[PDB]
RNA sequence: AGCGCCGUGGCGCAGUGGAAGCGCGCAGGGCUCAUAACCCUGAUGUCCUCGGAUCGAAACCGAGCGGCGCUACCA
RNA sequence: CCUCGCAAGAGGUGCACAAUCGACCGAUCCUGAUGUCUUCGGAUGGAUUUGAGUAAGAGCAUAGCUGUUGGGACCCGAAAG
RNA sequence: GUCGAAUUUGGGUAUAGGGGCGAAAGACUAAUCGAACCAUCUAGUAGCUGGUUCCUGCCGAAGUUUCCCUCAGGAUAGCAGAAGCUCGUAUCAGUUUUAUGAGGUAAAGCGAAUGAUUAGAGGUUCCGGGGUCGAAAUGACCUUGACCUAUUCUCAAACUUUAAAUAUGUAAGAAGUCCUUGUUACUUAAUUGAACGUGGACAUUUGAAUGAAGAGCUUUUAGUGGGCCAUUUUUGGUAAGCAGAACUGGCGAUGCGGGAUGAACCGAACGUAGAGUUAAGGUGCCGGAAUACACGCUCAUCAGACACCACAAAAGGUGUUAG
RNA sequence: GCCCUGAAAAUGGAUGGCGCUCAAGCGUGUUACCUAUACUCUACCGUCAGGGUUGAUAUGAUGCCCUGACGAGUAGGCAGG
RNA sequence: GUGAUUUCUGCCCAGUGCUCUGAAUGUCAAAGUGAAGAAAUUCAACCAAGCGCGGGUAAACGGCGGGAGUAACUAUGACU
RNA sequence: GAAGACAUUGUCAGGUGGGGAGUUUGGCUGGGGCGGCACAUCUGUUAAACGAUAACGCAGAUGUCCUAAGGGGGGCUCAUGGAGAACAGAAAUCUCCAGUAGAACAAAAGGGUAAAAGCCCCCUUGAUUUUGAUUUUCAGUGUGAAUACAAACCAUGAAAGUGUGGCCUAUCGAUCCUUUAGUCCCUCGGAAUUUGAGGCUAGAGGUGCCAGAAAAGUUACCACAGGGAUAACUGGCUUGUGGCAGUCAAGCGUUCAUAGCGACAUUGCUUUUUGAUUCUUCGAUGUCGGCUCUUCCUAUCAUACCGAAGCAGAAUUCGGUAA
RNA sequence: GGUUGCGGCCAUAUCUACCAGAAAGCACCGUUUCCCGUCCGAUCAACUGUAGUUAAGCUGGUAAGAGCCUGACCGAGUAGUGUAGUGGGUGACCAUACGCGAAACUCAGGUGCUGCAAUCU
């Protein structure tokens, strides 16, 4: 789907609880960090022996992931998160789509 | 393969007609509907004779068949091709269905087509002179031995095929209200506009005989 | 080892030795749901008609 | 079930990627034939058809996969593979096409 | 393989009435309702903003909160061994008054008016409503009228 | 019976939404005393049938026709 | 229960409890006073929010039936490890 | 079968259990071997089988909902018991009436829409295919297809204008109605309305019938979560003492009288006795009770004899009877 | 309408049997009679409910007495022995 | 592995194995090295064997085509 | 003598390693397996006119797509048919008339919609924030979807108004872990500062067996607990299929329906076929064929006695009483 | 009572073909400087009420009109259906008892009513 660069939208900023300009960008997991406390547990219970110890997933059955953007509200710098929906594709400021050209086959 | 009327007898499911869900059907046997001088008028056949049934039960295309062309075939042995009309008034649209491991997926293929009969219900209808009421009543007979249960022959009292019993239909036909169409008539009503009653009725409102 | 699927038999017979009887009416039913608008007025309303009924009173 | 699947998944992957290894050797040794040796353009052309009736045959089975077999994870390694294919096969046939086109056909005489 | 949505087997019941199509009036626009009144519920297809479910199709209820283009009406279910109360927020497109409750207001006015009179000149209040008493003794004339003499007929076909 | 595949020029086969080709045959000319081989050309299709989606397909989706292949096991 | 009344009944007070509207305490979201180590403090007033709360305490201990869990767990019973 | 050897055998010795040994059979390893025997962990675990010990009284089921690697099991709700508690103060009905709604089944309909479908009639071609007169012509005649008009025959679980019966919601007042004026930060142009009120008025019946056997409320816990049959409606199937639903009643859980016999059918439900009267079914004898009465029919060289139910059809017969 | 043909299965065989022919068969009608643990009345047992009875003497007030209704029962619950 | 003698043991190394090479201009752990940081630490480069790349091997496991047309009768098909 | 700070040995790290170890190897199901998904869902029907309602019932669809195909406003009317206009014809573009929707509204189907919910144009981001209440599934739990408000901030329109995604009914996901956004708030517990980590509020990363285990086979060497809840014999219900018999009579038989046959139909019987079912039996009913031996049935091959013939005799065919 | 503005019920109001319409009011009409919108002052916008016309719109009437609506003891107490029987029938199904009760058909009648305000020989 085709979703714009800019959008105007709330702010929960405190200098601004009003509608302004937000930029859009795709949100991206972060590094997965070697010193969080799961990690570190996880790390401590599989040294050893014994084997692999906790569940590992396999049944693979979704292939689409719902994509979320993060807005950046540009004067207070801001930043929320919107989700939209499961889409295969996925353009940011696309060329948008034009009612009554002739068609290129 | 050929199961009995036996076992496709009685009304025992819905009707199930040839439809956007249901294709690939066979088509029926009976083709044919309407035989003997089929463009003669009721002018020319004033006497109706009527197989009825008395039980509710399915009448196969191929009983229909069986039985127009036996019914037929006396007919014209004995009174010659131009002395009746038959038609059937009965038309097959059930699809009767076969099954052909266990009961599972036990919903079956098409196999046939099949007229559901109510009781009271005509069958048979032969229209022709007053004096062939004895080989329309023995070609009716036969009719009645290649349709399973019970059916009745009546002297149907009606000019015709149509309605309207005889001294009524003879006082319309002296009236003038009456005008022959194509093996049936059109009939003068009050209710229609004054300029196309004019010209498609000029003998009521004319002083003929 | 096919079994049964569903049936509503002796359901009925159930409810009724123990009845429907009835949802138990009050006066003053509860105003969840009712519009906060005017739901707010009429706390200020039965708080100032409490106050002028008092006041009246002495 | 899956894992043998997935198995005859990685099998055609590997057959398709040495398929179109050896169809590139084919073409750009036809793009060096040094013309002149008209019978080793000729050569080279049905070496690189037997190839890429080869790869027909691949991306037939993968049309299957992707069809009704329910891949489930690799949709996107497949399509990559089909359309690796179908430009090898333009390729195959705009050579192919080349060299038919007789120097006074009517095409040729048309359109140069 | 089996469905139940929100409007499923509702083929027939969110049909329009054959020529009542197009848009729903103004005087079903205009009807006021106040808290607390008795309202039957019978839901427009037209309009599919504030739908009832189809339990709720032709079911009589109390209103009991009132809003912008909406009000709230209080159903009594019976699931289980129990009735359930159940608050709907229904556009007035799919509420209809009662014809009944306003037959009881025309009555109650009636009976306060019958009592007032009856006050007024001191007998027969008579208020509460009879049910059909057996009929009295009459007499019929047979002057102009002589009982004509039926027989069952005998059977003759018709076809 | 179920499942799967295939159906395209005279024959064996390719073919992806802007849409029909390969090879051998077939036809014309050349070379040769002549025929093959060779050289220069040309023509060739209800894309199995029917219906639908699409702005449009042989291709996408469905119904049948025909031909193949796999399974039909425990007693 | 009290008062009046012969009684029917009229009024007053109404514990428990039930329904409902409020008030108070904590959390969340606000508003942000006097002020001040000018970045601290959080007065006051709120909010279709929320708590297993307050609103003249009821609990603690013991015994018993029944029920729950864990123990061999009503009794007998494997192929196994 | 073999019988001078890849022979037979004694004694000694060696190899020990996931080990040995095997010219290999998963053979043998103290009557034990596809992993010996002994003791212990160990009274191992079992959603599975069997059993589970005195009497009487009172009440009295479920085989259904949702979820579960759930389908021989559990949890949850339901059905049941016990303890009761607050009141007996206008409360509620597996019910009817009156009033008002809602529905799209049965039926009906197709010269009403959609789809199917029979047959002719009258027409229209600057515009279907044939032939004829033809050089052809926005020429002519006839034949056959379609398109239109007025008719006709038959239909539809996933068609419908219409539309029941039975089931189904609500109301039939004191928590009600009417009058007057108080609150508000809601609402209105506005003391305009909305909601809640104060103070008066209203009764003979307090606003249809009938019945109430007490009404309402709470806690806790058992068993059950295999069902089956009958009438009616109904799906798949040729059908089934088949499989699967709906409503009700039953069996399970239940004896008694009848159906000779039988879980379900008919009657009727049960403390111990006596008398009377009956139900269903019967009254020749077995067998209690009329070889009663009355009007007829039937004679079978396989009669017939009572619902569920334990079978018989099409087609015939100057057999007989009545039309 | 009844009867007959249609109408053929394997142990001997079943309107229940014997038997029945102006029936003891079939259709219909009228009475009389038989009979259930059902209904009516009475007695007794138990349960439940409502109630009466601390007065002196003599005993138990959870006791005595009056009135009415009711009584099937697996799994299961409770109670008195 | 096969199973006296006799006569022979055909083709296939694509797959699976096995085995050779050695730096592919891949992958590459720990230790070690460098940079940033105040440090924990992080990021780099380097990175053995093995996989990967490239050969050999079938008395290793194993495997070893389908449709048409075609010869003076028909059939068949040496042939295409 | 040889070898030599290399082997060896010790500890870590990578590879290899069914030689060995441990474990697993879904469910529904007219027995199981194969097949399918009826396993989470949506539409019409079954479904018996409130609601609910089953089967491996019927006909289909879903795991998407869209910055517009969302929101507001304005203007216009669609499919089709007829009549016309150079090239231009069946179909290019233009014009008029008729046109209740016969079009379109992303998709399955069903509803709904005409100065619109369709088509064209203009402006936009309400597909936003804060949490609550309610409806469906339902235990009145969760998830999903939806409804109506309140408090903001906005969009559009002259305005009333409308707008918290798609005209409506499907289009989706807990704990633990990771990660992001907000508060830049709380804690690191001897006291501080800074990194780091842990919290709180809201999303995402995914469990499709969709209330959510991390999971390959084989056993003809097999074992145990059970099961007639469940198959392979018989028996029992049924008779499609098999077999046998009627009825009708178009025709065959030179001529002639019926000497013998007999189409197209149509009614039955049987349980010696094979199925369908799963009622009994899984704490065992010895299971194919043959031999042996007895009885019974008749649907009669022969024999007895008869009738008919397209029976001259002979031979033969049809039928009856007959087991 | 006609007409206009705004409406309620939404065909007794619609559709087809003709005829009539004093007054007023609507309407058609005349014009493009301005605001405004179009390929086109045709629609829309603005201006004039002047130059004219009831031709159309609109209103009303006519039609053994189509359609629609109402009623019928018209079909028909028919089809169907709730309850009951140890009723009938081999069965399919069908009668009876106590109840409810259609649709099509046929026939007859009708063809907008009305509210608020303003105006009119
Ligand atoms: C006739 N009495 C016995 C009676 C009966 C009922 N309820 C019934 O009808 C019975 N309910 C059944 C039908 C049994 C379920 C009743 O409900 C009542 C009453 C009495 C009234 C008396 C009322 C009275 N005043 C105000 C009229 C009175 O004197 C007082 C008072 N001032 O205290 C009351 O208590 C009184 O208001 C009252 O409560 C009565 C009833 O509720
Ligand atoms: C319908 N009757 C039975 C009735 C019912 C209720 N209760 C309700 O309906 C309650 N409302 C609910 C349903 C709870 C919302 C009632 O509340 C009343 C009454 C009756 C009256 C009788 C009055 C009468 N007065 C007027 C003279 C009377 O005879 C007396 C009396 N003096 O004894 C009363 O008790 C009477 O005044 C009265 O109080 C009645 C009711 O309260
Ligand atoms: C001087 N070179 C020829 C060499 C010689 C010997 N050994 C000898 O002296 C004995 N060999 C002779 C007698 C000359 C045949 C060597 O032993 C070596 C080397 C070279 C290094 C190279 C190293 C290098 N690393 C640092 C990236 C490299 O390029 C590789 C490589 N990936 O090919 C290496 O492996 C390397 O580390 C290396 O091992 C070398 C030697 O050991
Ligand atoms: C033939 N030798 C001289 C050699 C040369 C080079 N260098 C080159 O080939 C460089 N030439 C270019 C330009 C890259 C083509 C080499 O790169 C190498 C080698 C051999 C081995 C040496 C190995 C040795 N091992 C067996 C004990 C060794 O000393 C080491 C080590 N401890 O570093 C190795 O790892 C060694 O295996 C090795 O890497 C070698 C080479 O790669
Ligand atoms: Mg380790
Ligand atoms: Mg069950
Ligand atoms: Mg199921
Ligand atoms: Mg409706
Ligand atoms: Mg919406
Ligand atoms: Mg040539
Ligand atoms: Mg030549
Ligand atoms: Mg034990
Ligand atoms: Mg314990
Ligand atoms: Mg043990
Ligand atoms: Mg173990
Ligand atoms: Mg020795
Ligand atoms: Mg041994
Ligand atoms: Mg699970
Ligand atoms: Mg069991
Ligand atoms: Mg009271
Ligand atoms: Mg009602
Ligand atoms: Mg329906
Ligand atoms: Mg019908
Ligand atoms: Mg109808
Ligand atoms: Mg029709
Ligand atoms: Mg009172
Ligand atoms: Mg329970
Ligand atoms: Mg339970
Ligand atoms: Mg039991
Ligand atoms: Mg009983
Ligand atoms: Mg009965
Ligand atoms: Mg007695
Ligand atoms: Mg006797
Ligand atoms: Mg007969
Ligand atoms: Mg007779
Ligand atoms: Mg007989
Ligand atoms: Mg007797
Ligand atoms: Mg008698
Ligand atoms: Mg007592
Ligand atoms: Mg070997
Ligand atoms: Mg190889
Ligand atoms: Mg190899
Ligand atoms: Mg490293
Ligand atoms: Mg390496
Ligand atoms: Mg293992
Ligand atoms: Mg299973
Ligand atoms: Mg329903
Ligand atoms: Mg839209
Ligand atoms: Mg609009
Ligand atoms: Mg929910
Ligand atoms: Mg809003
Ligand atoms: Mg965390
Ligand atoms: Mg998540
Ligand atoms: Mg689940
Ligand atoms: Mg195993
Ligand atoms: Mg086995
Ligand atoms: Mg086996
Ligand atoms: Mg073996
Ligand atoms: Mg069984
Ligand atoms: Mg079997
Ligand atoms: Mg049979
Ligand atoms: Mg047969
Ligand atoms: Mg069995
Ligand atoms: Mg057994
Ligand atoms: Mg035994
Ligand atoms: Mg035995
Ligand atoms: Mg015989
Ligand atoms: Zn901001």
């Amino acid at each position: 789907v085709n979703v714009p660069k800019t959008r105007k939208t709330y702010c929960k900023g405190k200098t601004c609880r009003k509608h302004t300009q937000h930029k859009v960008t795709q949100y991206k997991a972060g590094k997965a960090s070697l010193f969080a406390q799961g990690k570190r547990r996880y790390d401590r219970k599989q040294s050893g022996f014994g084997g692999q110890t906790k569940p590992v997933f396999h049944k693979k059955a979704k292939t689409t992931k719902k994509v979320v953007l993060r807005l950046e509200c540009v004067k207070c710098k801001t930043r929320a998160q919107l989700t939209l929906k499961r889409c295969k594709h996925f353009e940011l400021g696309g060329e948008k789509k034009q009612k009554g050209q002739a068609l290129q086959f | 393969a050929r199961r009995p009327a036996r076992c496709y007898r009685y009304q025992k499911n819905k009707p199930y007609p040839k439809s956007r869900y249901n294709r690939a059907v066979p088509d029926s046997k009976i083709r044919i509907y309407d035989l003997g001088k089929k463009k003669a008028t009721v002018d020319e056949f004033p006497l109706c004779v009527h197989l009825v049934s008395n039980e509710l039960e399915q009448l196969s295309s191929e009983a229909l068949e069986a039985a127009r062309i036996c019914a037929n075939k006396y007919m014209t042995t004995v009174s010659g091709r131009d002395a009746f009309h038959l038609r059937v008034r009965v038309h097959p649209f059930h699809v009767l269905r076969i099954n052909k491991q266990g009961m599972r997926g036990a919903w079956g293929k098409p196999h046939g087509l099949a007229a559901r009969v109510d009781i009271g219900q005509i069958i048979f209808s032969v229209r022709t002179k007053d004096s062939n009421k004895d080989v329309v009543v023995e070609g009716l007979r036969r009719a009645r031995y290649k349709f399973p249960g019970q059916q009745k022959i009546i002297l149907s009292k009606k000019w015709g095929f149509t309605n309207l019993d005889r001294p009524e239909y003879l006082k319309k036909r002296e009236a003038g209200e009456v005008k022959d169409d194509g093996a049936f008539v059109k009939f003068l009503s009050k209710k229609g506009s004054l300029e196309n009653n004019i010209r498609e009725f000029p003998e009521y409102f004319a002083a003929q005989a | 080892a096919k079994s049964k699927n569903h049936t509503a038999h002796n359901q009925t017979r159930k409810a009724h030795r123990n009845g429907i009887k009835k949802p138990k009416t009050y006066k003053y039913p509860s105003l969840k749901g009712v519009d906060p608008k005017f739901r707010r007025n009429h706390k200020h309303a039965l708080h100032g008609t409490a106050k002028a009924l008092a006041a009246a009173k002495k | 079930s899956q894992r043998k699947l997935q198995q005859d998944i990685d099998k055609l992957l590997k057959k398709v990627k040495e398929g179109i290894e050896d169809f590139d050797d084919i073409y750009e040794k036809f793009q060096s034939t040094d013309p002149s040796n008209s019978s080793h353009r000729e050569k080279l052309e049905s070496d690189l058809k037997r190839e890429i009736k080869k790869l027909q045959k691949h991306r037939d089975q993968i049309k299957t996969w992707l069809s009704k077999e329910d891949v489930k994870d690799k949709q996107s390694v497949l399509m990559t593979n089909r359309r690796l294919i179908e430009n090898g096969m333009e390729r195959f046939k705009s050579v192919e096409k080349l060299m038919k086109t007789k120097q006074f056909s009517k095409e040729a005489l048309t359109n140069p | 393989g089996k469905s139940h949505g929100y409007r499923s087997r509702t083929r027939y019941m969110f049909q329009r009435d054959f020529r009542k199509h197009g848009a729903v009036h103004l005087s079903t626009y205009l009807k006021v309702y106040k808290v607390g009144d008795i309202v039957d519920i019978k839901a427009n297809g037209s309009i599919q903003k504030g739908m009832p479910h189809k339990f709720y199709q032709g079911k009589t209820g109390v209103v009991y909160n009132v809003t912008k283009s909406s009000v709230g009406v209080i159903i009594n279910k019976m699931v289980g061994n129990r009735y359930l109360e159940k608050r709907l927020n229904l556009r007035v497109e799919h509420i209809k008054h009662s014809k009944c409750r306003q037959e009881f207001l025309e009555r109650v006015k009636a009976n306060a008016a019958k009592r007032a009179e009856a006050k007024a000149q001191g007998v027969a209040v008579q208020l509460k409503r009879q049910p059909a008493q057996p009929r009295e003794s009459r007499i019929v004339s047979t002057e102009g009228n002589v009982p004509q003499t039926l027989a069952p007929v005998p059977y003759e076909t018709f076809i």
